[PDB]
């Protein structure tokens, strides 16, 4: 499998809504079911999302702003958190994936040796 | 009761197994 | 018999008892569990008394052998080996009848 | 015991009787020199041990008895060395001395009629037999091995004592004196062990000072340890080392660190320092003596607070790679052993008069 | 120890017999204590990650227990900087056994002809037989793994099928 | 004009000596330039050690041009008695090569020199 600390793990749009209405940090979250040093990433599909949750979600980009987490770049005028990533974890065998989207999850089963998560930090094996 | 296995015990069927799979991975990555 | 070499330390004078109080080593190399009647025999020899004045008991020998210790005793005379010693290790040695009861 | 003999300044040193032998043998691996008349003992890598007498200071050591092995014996139960041997020790009764070298057996002999009284077989393919020390006035054989052991034996019953482990190169040089306990250096592993038989324990100084931080003293106002060539003990609270870089260190039992170390002492000649290829004390004194192929042994003065040691001279009478020092009184009478390699069988390089003989050098009060 | 919490799962079952089949294991219990002792450690190992800098108990539990992985000989010592102690990983406590490192120093020719030569009353360290393969060396004790002094590849002894060897050929072709 | 490029400093000299002195322990290093040459004919070599004091000096210099060519790293070391004594060996070597083996008990080890080496080389 060949994978080794420190992790790398991409937060989507599910993620965040999730953290926040049950209470649950992001880094200090990961760092506790993976027990090792993690690097949050998060892409310009997924951030650009939660700007047209604007009104009614400034709690949660205020907190995806912060220099814990870092900046991930794509280059497609249109794609999405979903279909994104998905060709992110197609080309490379070395990242986690973290949401709670069954329409996601289905498509991350199907590829072998790729790390999924839960609720917000409370991690599962492939 | 039958008399079918014949098939080794404890450490010597872990090694034959291990060979097999490394045979088996040869091919399909290759 | 594969150069015995009893080595003793401990050595205390105790002439209140008559005695001489010391810790046997035997070491041995390829040789298990000699005796009690030949560690008397030569130990015996580096006082010059005589052999029923000296007793010896415990060893517990070393962990996969090579080595044992255990405790030696030495008198003045004969007949302070048949006062000042234990009834059984008389008997044990050979100097006394043990009546059965 | 202590230091206590006094004598550094006694030391005649500039008018001390100076000469040299020439002998039969091509590279004189040790000498070893009984005191109860005086005799010495010594083998080559000529397969050859030759005894001297001494007796006499003035003269020059006269021929008494020689003795040399040969391929007869080649099996290991055979009574005779069939390669080079690598060092020598005499027992402190003057009835035997024991040889032993690349053959990996141990041959002890007869001081009177130089006849092979024991061999003992070490039974490893690596336990070859490098440093013989005997405590003083006792007979118990301490016994450097290169399979990084150390065999202790007796002498008047020819038995097997018991076997210290815990190196991790060859164990090259062991110093005792008359109490049980011995100094062992690993000679590549870059610290010294202190032995103490029967609590089976050991004491480890760590050797190692990087150059970098003498940078830094060289920023304030050189040369890598890299193999702790020799040890030798003074008394039974203190010793010393001798190094591959002309640093001569000396140890105290309390102090972890280096309570002292001298800087370049045979000198150098990018560059390259002499190593330290001998190193003998005095015993209970505050002289020792340690030896180059420089050409000069140059002998130290321990101070009186045992906190640092200072220059009592150079005999420049010997040249060639000195490889063993033997110092015997009545006067003082300072053997060496020059051969023309060094003891390992290690390479030398343009030694200028290559020569193979004994140094002598009387010292007065 | 403690079972792990899914029994059957495709990339982790397929990731026991690698580890099986370098090592030459037999039981996956021997494979999940060596992950409990590895848990537990490391629980502790973040709890000195949130207290204070220069904490006596982030000096005094953080570095002894530092060193003693320095000790174990898993710890490399570039590596010292109570870092590197999440980037720990299985194989290390398993690259540690006695039975692997008889292959590795020589001698053994296989990870599975070591594994017999540990319970046949042969190689020794110290001066102690070891016959568990779990010994755990220190790093302090590697050269002196060896051979024994009696049961032969040591000699001094042939041994009961080499002296029955012997015996077939003064009997049948001698007398 | 230094064809002496690159030549270590002190603790790293020492630790490559005693990487070379386990190294001869475990039989999994190469004595002599022609041994050396051979191995990287091979590409079983890691890397190259090569010394200072030898005279001439431009009988070594073949190992750099082929080394470059493999992509072999390599480091001067300035005394050829000690890297000879190195080798458990009482003669001096003038050249070593490091063999290749994923198995060796020491490979930590050699990763960590060629760590130093290769850190020194650009």
């Amino acid at each position: 499998q060949a994978i080794k600390p420190p992790y790398q793990v991409l937060i989507d749009t599910n993620f965040i809504n999730f953290s926040i209405q049950k209470k649950v940090d992001i880094v200090r979250g990961m760092m506790d079911c993976l027990l090792a040093k993690c690097n949050p990433l998060i892409t310009d599909c997924v951030m650009a999302e939660l700007e047209k949750l604007g009104p009614k979600y400034r709690i949660a980009l205020k907190l995806a702003r912060d220099p814990r987490i870092k900046r991930l770049s794509c280059s497609h005028k249109g794609t999405y958190a979903d279909d994104c990533l998905v060709h992110r974890v197609l080309q490379h065998k070395c990242y986690i994936v973290a949401t709670n989207d069954a329409g996601l999850k289905q498509r991350i089963r199907k590829i072998p040796g790729i790390p999924l998560m839960s609720v917000g930090g409370h991690a599962y094996v492939i | 009761k039958t008399e079918k296995p014949k098939k080794p015990k404890g450490r010597a069927y872990k090694r034959l197994l291990y060979t097999r799979r490394f045979v088996n991975v040869t091919l399909v990555n290759g | 018999s594969d150069a015995v070499t009893i080595r003793t330390r401990k050595v205390i004078s105790n002439p209140l008892l008559a005695r001489k109080q010391f810790v046997v080593d035997v070491l041995h190399p390829n040789r298990a569990n000699v005796s009690k009647d030949e560690l008397r025999e030569k130990l015996a020899e580096v006082y010059k008394a005589e052999k029923d004045a000296v007793s010896v008991f415990g060893f517990r020998t070393q962990f996969g052998g090579g080595k044992s210790v255990g405790f030696g005793l030495v008198y003045n005379s004969v007949a302070e080996a048949k006062k000042f010693e234990p009834t059984y290790r008389l008997v044990r040695y050979g100097l006394a009848e043990k009546v059965e009861k | 015991g202590r230091v206590f003999r006094y004598f550094g300044d006694k030391l005649l040193i500039s008018e001390a009787k100076q000469s040299f032998t020439r002998v039969g043998e091509n590279n004189l691996t040790c000498i070893s020199c009984f005191q109860p008349r005086l005799f010495a003992y010594t083998v080559s890598k000529d397969l050859q041990l030759t005894k001297y007498d001494i007796t006499d200071f003035s003269k020059r050591p006269k021929k008494l008895k020689y003795a040399k092995g040969g391929a007869k014996y080649i099996p290991n139960t055979t009574e005779g060395h069939y390669d080079e041997i690598l060092t020598v020790a005499a027992s402190p009764d003057g009835k035997y001395v024991v040889t032993g070298g690349r053959d990996r057996k141990l041959i002890v002999w007869s001081t009177e009629s130089l006849s092979p009284v024991k061999v003992i077989p070490t039974k490893d393919r690596r336990g070859e037999v490098l440093s013989l020390a005997f405590r003083k006035n006792s007979d118990q054989l301490y016994a450097s091995c290169a399979d990084f052991k150390i065999r202790t034996y007796s002498i008047n019953q020819f038995s097997q004592l018991e076997i210290l482990y815990g190196h991790h190169d060859i164990v090259e040089d062991i110093s005792a004196l008359a109490m049980e306990r011995c100094v062992t250096v690993g000679a590549r592993d870059r610290t010294a062990m202190l032995w103490k038989i029967p609590d089976e324990t050991r004491l480890t100084f760590r050797g190692g000072d990087e150059p970098q931080k003498l940078l830094r003293r060289w920023m304030k106002e050189f040369f890598c340890e890299g193999s702790i060539d020799v040890v030798s003990m003074v008394d039974d609270f203190h010793f010393i080392t001798g190094s591959d870089n002309g640093n001569i260190c000396l140890w105290s039992l309390a102090k972890k660190k280096p309570i002292f170390t001298e800087r370049i002492a045979h000198g150098i000649l990018l560059l390259q320092p002499f190593w330290i290829t001998s190193l003998y004390a005095i015993p209970y004194s505050n002289v020792f003596i340690s030896g180059s192929w420089s050409g000069s042994l140059k002998v130290w003065k321990i101070s009186d607070n045992l906190r640092s040691f200072e220059l009592l001279g150079e005999l420049s009478g010997a040249k060639g790679v000195v490889t063993k020092i033997q110092v015997v009184e009545s006067k003082f009478r300072i053997l060496a052993s020059i051969a023309k390699e060094h003891r390992l069988g290690r390479w030398i390089a343009n030694v200028s008069g290559a020569r193979n003989g004994i140094y002598s050098a009387v010292i007065d009060q | 120890y403690s079972t792990p919490k899914r029994p059957y799962e495709s990339s982790r079952l397929d990731a026991e017999l690698k580890l099986a089949g370098e090592f030459g294991l037999k039981n996956k219990k021997e494979i999940y204590r060596i992950s409990f002792q590895l848990s537990k450690i490391r629980r502790a190992a973040r709890d000195l990650l949130t207290r204070d800098e220069k904490d006596p108990k982030r000096l005094f539990e953080g570095n002894a227990l530092i060193r003693r992985l320095v000790r174990v000989g898993v710890l490399s010592e570039d590596k010292k900087k109570l870092d590197y102690v999440l980037a720990l990983k299985v194989e290390d406590f398993l690259e540690r056994r006695l039975q692997t490192q008889v292959y590795k120093l020589g001698l053994a020719k296989s990870v599975h002809h070591a594994r017999v030569l540990i319970t046949q009353r042969h190689i020794a360290v110290g001066k102690q037989i070891v016959n568990i393969p779990s010994f755990m060396v220190r790093l302090d004790s590697e050269k002196h793994i060896d051979f024994a002094p009696t049961s032969p590849f040591g000699g001094a002894r042939p041994g009961r099928v080499a002296r029955r060897n012997a015996a077939r050929k003064a009997e049948a072709s001698g007398e | 004009n230094p064809k002496a490029f690159p030549l270590a400093d002190a603790a790293l000299t020492q630790q490559i000596l005693d990487v070379v002195q386990q190294a001869a322990n475990l039989r999994q290093l190469k004595k002599g330039a022609n041994e050396a040459t051979k191995t990287l004919n091979r590409g079983i070599s890691e890397f190259i050690i090569m010394a200072a004091d030898c005279e001439p000096i431009e009988i070594l210099l073949h190992l750099p041009l082929l080394c470059e060519d493999k992509n072999v790293p390599y480091v001067f070391v300035p005394s050829r008695v000690a890297l000879g004594r190195a080798c458990g060996v009482s003669r001096p070597v003038i050249a070593a090569s490091i063999t290749t083996n994923d198995a060796s008990a020491i490979k930590t080890q050699i990763y960590a020199v060629k760590d130093k080496i290769e850190t020194l080389l650009i």
